């Protein structure tokens, strides 16, 4: 069968994104030992190792929907995937507010229609568990108390 | 009291403008500086059997008016799926 | 126009799924990052990415070689799932700016850059020459607005929507990280694309509308005259709970209606418990197959069953950010039906940048 790829943006720190990008450019297999990524039993956790050097990483959500088009002669363009997490390196915490390109920032704030977390349907399922397996169940809307 | 140019020519002039305003924001390389109707919450009781004997009950208050609303909406469903 | 590669236009189930459910709707084109339970990823630890940079230009040059042996004009080569991989090829990022469009392509799809370029009042340079693309001269704005003279605005143009396109310059950190089974692998990017407000060109049908439904058949019919094609036994015969396997939801009566021509069910026998393909009936070509359902219906009915996922966990004005009623409303008034009002609740913005499409006579 055939799997899709998942591809994610790596982000790095200036200076050793510097460094990966010349020895990305430079496209021997020295890089292969250089640039390694540790993803922690998370998901959201792990370690980018640039040159040996442990930088802590945090997979987030992207706020907007990317996607990778390739050509073959950069008139027509096709889509490769879908890309929507960052492993930013250096719940709530695991959302990214901005987006890649300079004209979004703050987009989830301020460019975006207020939209619903769908969270509330796991804690539902929570709560409808434990009423099924009570005996006797008590309700009333409440006021201030 | 025009029922045809006038309303013809403003839906077409907001929609130049929109487009303007569209265009220029997104392609601007400029850096962005970083930045219920009861009012009446839920308490549920429940009654259940600890391990040997025992019969305790909890109550527990849901504040949260999402959960307030999934949880009556289901409810009011079973009292009428049967 | 729009030649998508032959895996989308086959409707393979990777790239086309046949059955999404609550969960893979709410994260309808964001996939989160998947742990695997075989391979070399599989196993917990630091994991070596691999540079690739040998293959892109090994790919390339090859590509170009079986273009100049095919007499050297423009060449189809997205022929087999493996073609479509973000290991080769000149990669762009497109971004939208929407959060949940109307219409979105599916992996696999074909698109085309235009570059409308409206002229000077009489002499004009000629167009801003652009990387990508091919420019065209537009007298009559195919957007909403009107392009200024002497505007080039670059747009994406697909069967599924039209929108106007921003190329920036990627981030100097950001690198693009290709993860499969057997590794990671990095290349750099240095184009991306901001997407505009989408104009749609294809309606959305409703929830229960008779194109909805209509696709429902259609779809579970070519899925299943596409797995009688891979059937290896010389009566074709297919089982059910393959087709269970592949839709769910669907109550059987109506999986049985479609196997109740061009199939009957062996109890007895050789072919017991199989649907073998009838004698009499011939198996639809490839090509009629092809004009059963296209792949941008598809995208349609994606777009309207994540649509209805989203507005069903949100407990009118919602309703009209639906997108049945936005593409409705974007067609008829590209035909000169109705008006749309500009500024709503149909913006997909929130403020007022950005149109709403819903109608007002």
């Amino acid at each position: 069968p055939h799997e899709l790829e998942s591809q994610f943006i790596l982000r790095l720190p200036p200076e050793y994104a510097s460094t990966v990008r010349r020895a990305v450019q430079s496209g021997h297999v020295n890089l292969k030992d250089r640039l390694t990524i540790e993803l922690h039993p998370d998901g959201r956790h792990g370690i980018v190792r640039v040159d040996r050097v442990p930088l802590a990483s945090k997979l987030v959500d992207l706020p907007c929907v990317m996607e990778s088009l390739k050509t073959i002669d950069k008139k027509t363009f096709y889509k490769t995937a879908d890309i929507c997490q960052m492993l930013v390196s250096t719940e709530k915490k695991f959302i990214w507010n901005h987006g890649i390109t300079l004209p979004l920032k703050n987009v989830r704030k301020r460019r975006f229609r207020k939209t619903a977390k769908k969270d509330v349907e796991k804690e539902v399922k929570r709560l409808l568990s434990t009423d099924a397996e009570a005996v006797s169940t008590r309700w009333e809307i409440i006021a201030e108390d | 009291r025009f029922s045809v140019a006038e309303h013809q020519e403003r839906y077409k002039e907001e929609c130049q403008r929109i487009f303007d305003l569209q265009n220029k924001v997104l392609s601007s390389t400029e850096v962005l500086s970083t930045d219920s109707a009861t009012g009446r919450c839920l308490k549920i009781y429940r009654t259940f059997r600890d391990e040997e004997g025992k019969e305790y009950v909890r109550c527990e208050t849901v504040r949260k008016p999402a959960v307030i609303d999934a949880y009556v909406r289901i409810r009011t469903t079973k009292d009428e799926e049967f | 126009i729009i030649q998508h590669s032959i895996p989308a236009v086959e409707l393979r189930q990777p790239f086309f799924p046949t059955h999404m459910g609550p969960i893979k709707l709410r994260q309808f084109h964001r996939p989160p990052l998947k742990k695997y339970s075989f391979g070399a990823l599989s196993q917990p630890g630091p994991h070596s990415v691999q540079p690739l940079l040998k293959h892109i230009k090994k790919k390339a040059k090859m590509r170009e070689q079986e273009r100049q042996a095919s007499g050297g004009g423009e060449m189809f080569f997205m022929r087999t799932p493996q073609d479509l991989t973000g290991k080769d090829g000149d990669l762009i990022l497109a971004e939208y700016s929407e959060e949940n469009g109307p219409l979105m392509m599916q992996v696999g799809m074909a698109t085309k850059i235009k570059n409308y370029y409206k002229r000077k009042p009489g002499k004009d340079p000629g167009a801003p020459d652009c990387k990508y693309g091919e420019t065209v001269y537009c007298h009559t704005s195919p957007f909403l607005g009107s392009l200024h003279p002497g505007q080039l605005l670059q747009a994406f143009e697909n069967n599924l929507f039209r929108a106007p396109i921003y190329l920036h310059k990627m981030p100097e950190t950001d690198f693009l990280i290709i993860r499969t089974r057997q590794g990671y692998y990095i290349r750099e990017l240095v184009d991306i694309f901001v997407v505009g407000q989408q104009c749609p060109l294809f309606e959305v049908p409703g929830p229960n509308s008779k194109r909805a439904n209509t696709h429902i058949r259609d779809f579970l019919q070519v899925f299943i005259y596409r797995l009688f094609w891979k059937s290896k036994d010389r009566p074709r015969r297919i089982r059910m709970e393959d087709i269970k396997k592949a839709f769910p939801s669907h109550s059987e009566s109506s999986i049985r209606k479609r196997l109740k021509l061009c199939a009957d069910f062996k109890r007895t026998g050789m072919d017991s418990n199989w649907w073998v393909l009838k004698s009499d009936f011939r198996l639809p070509t490839e090509e009629e197959i092809r004009a059963m359902v296209s792949p941008e219906q598809c995208c349609a009915y994606y777009s309207m069953i994540a649509a209805e996922q989203r507005l069903k966990d949100a407990g009118d004005d919602e309703v009209r950010t639906a997108p049945w009623n936005t593409t409705r409303a974007f067609i008829a008034a590209m035909k000169g039906k109705c008006l749309l009002e500009v500024t709503g609740v149909a913006d997909p913005t929130g403020c007022g940048e950005g149109f709403s499409y819903v109608k007002i006579p």
